[PDB]
Protein backbone atom coordinates (compact mmCIF):
# COMPACT_ATOMS: atom_id res chain seq x y z
CA UNK A 1 0.00 0.00 0.00
CA UNK A 2 3.16 2.51 0.76
CA UNK A 3 4.58 1.35 -2.97
CA UNK A 4 0.90 2.23 -4.02
CA UNK A 5 1.26 5.67 -2.10
CA UNK A 6 4.03 6.27 -4.30
CA UNK A 7 2.83 6.94 -7.79
CA UNK A 8 2.95 10.71 -8.21
CA UNK A 9 0.04 12.78 -7.36
CA UNK A 10 -0.90 15.17 -4.57
CA UNK A 11 -2.47 17.90 -4.80
CA UNK A 12 -6.65 17.74 -3.94
CA UNK A 13 -8.22 16.98 -7.48
CA UNK A 14 -9.39 20.67 -7.86
CA UNK A 15 -6.07 21.99 -8.49
CA UNK A 16 -5.21 19.26 -10.95
CA UNK A 17 -8.76 20.80 -12.57
CA UNK A 18 -6.96 23.80 -12.31
CA UNK A 19 -3.90 22.79 -13.66
CA UNK A 20 -5.14 21.33 -16.85
CA UNK A 21 -7.27 24.24 -17.44
CA UNK A 22 -4.73 26.45 -17.47
CA UNK A 23 -2.24 24.62 -19.50
CA UNK A 24 -4.90 24.07 -21.84
CA UNK A 25 -5.85 28.09 -22.46
CA UNK A 26 -2.23 28.23 -22.69
CA UNK A 27 -1.80 26.17 -25.77
CA UNK A 28 -4.42 27.39 -26.94
CA UNK A 29 -3.44 31.13 -26.74
CA UNK A 30 -0.08 29.87 -28.29
CA UNK A 31 -1.18 28.32 -31.35
CA UNK A 32 -3.58 31.47 -31.48
CA UNK A 33 -0.66 33.63 -31.89
CA UNK A 34 1.48 31.36 -33.88
CA UNK A 35 -1.39 31.23 -36.39
CA UNK A 36 -1.78 34.75 -36.50
CA UNK A 37 1.71 35.62 -37.25
CA UNK A 38 1.56 32.61 -39.89
CA UNK A 39 -1.04 34.61 -41.48
CA UNK A 40 0.61 38.09 -40.99
CA UNK A 41 3.11 39.36 -43.55
CA UNK A 42 4.39 42.85 -42.45
CA UNK A 43 5.36 43.26 -46.19
CA UNK A 44 3.25 42.70 -48.94
CA UNK B 1 20.61 65.23 -57.64
CA UNK B 2 16.68 66.27 -56.97
CA UNK B 3 15.82 63.34 -58.79
CA UNK B 4 18.59 61.71 -56.28
CA UNK B 5 17.12 63.03 -53.61
CA UNK B 6 13.50 62.60 -53.52
CA UNK B 7 14.34 58.46 -54.52
CA UNK B 8 16.27 57.96 -51.92
CA UNK B 9 13.70 59.30 -49.78
CA UNK B 10 10.65 56.92 -50.88
CA UNK B 11 13.22 54.15 -50.39
CA UNK B 12 13.73 55.66 -46.66
CA UNK B 13 10.01 55.86 -46.41
CA UNK B 14 9.61 52.45 -47.51
CA UNK B 15 11.95 51.28 -45.44
CA UNK B 16 10.90 52.79 -42.23
CA UNK B 17 7.20 51.77 -42.56
CA UNK B 18 8.22 47.76 -42.92
CA UNK B 19 10.98 48.30 -39.96
CA UNK B 20 7.78 49.91 -37.74
CA UNK B 21 5.46 46.93 -38.64
CA UNK B 22 8.26 44.46 -37.54
CA UNK B 23 8.81 46.15 -34.41
CA UNK B 24 5.27 46.18 -33.64
CA UNK B 25 5.04 42.61 -34.02
CA UNK B 26 8.31 42.21 -32.09
CA UNK B 27 6.19 44.28 -29.70
CA UNK B 28 3.30 42.21 -29.52
CA UNK B 29 4.80 38.67 -29.12
CA UNK B 30 7.36 39.82 -26.36
CA UNK B 31 3.84 41.05 -24.33
CA UNK B 32 1.95 38.13 -25.14
CA UNK B 33 5.16 35.59 -24.09
CA UNK B 34 5.25 37.77 -20.61
CA UNK B 35 1.98 37.55 -20.16
CA UNK B 36 1.96 33.92 -20.15
CA UNK B 37 4.50 33.74 -18.12
CA UNK C 1 15.60 45.95 -47.66
CA UNK C 2 15.55 42.99 -49.80
CA UNK C 3 17.62 41.31 -47.10
CA UNK C 4 15.56 42.14 -44.74
CA UNK C 5 12.69 41.11 -46.81
CA UNK C 6 13.73 37.70 -47.77
CA UNK C 7 14.62 37.09 -43.88
CA UNK C 8 11.37 37.84 -42.52
CA UNK C 9 9.94 35.55 -45.36
CA UNK C 10 12.03 32.87 -44.59
CA UNK C 11 11.29 32.59 -40.88
CA UNK C 12 7.63 32.98 -42.11
CA UNK C 13 8.62 30.08 -44.22
CA UNK C 14 9.15 28.46 -41.01
CA UNK C 15 6.08 28.91 -38.89
CA UNK C 16 3.87 26.67 -40.38
CA UNK C 17 5.81 23.96 -41.03
CA UNK C 18 6.24 24.56 -37.41
CA UNK C 19 2.16 24.49 -36.97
Amino acid sequence: KLISTMPGIHLSPEQQQQQLQSLREQVRTKNELLQKYKSLCMFE
Amino acid sequence: NHEAATCLEDVVYRGDMLLEKIQSALADIAQSQLKTR
Amino acid sequence: LERVIEMIQNCLASLPDDL
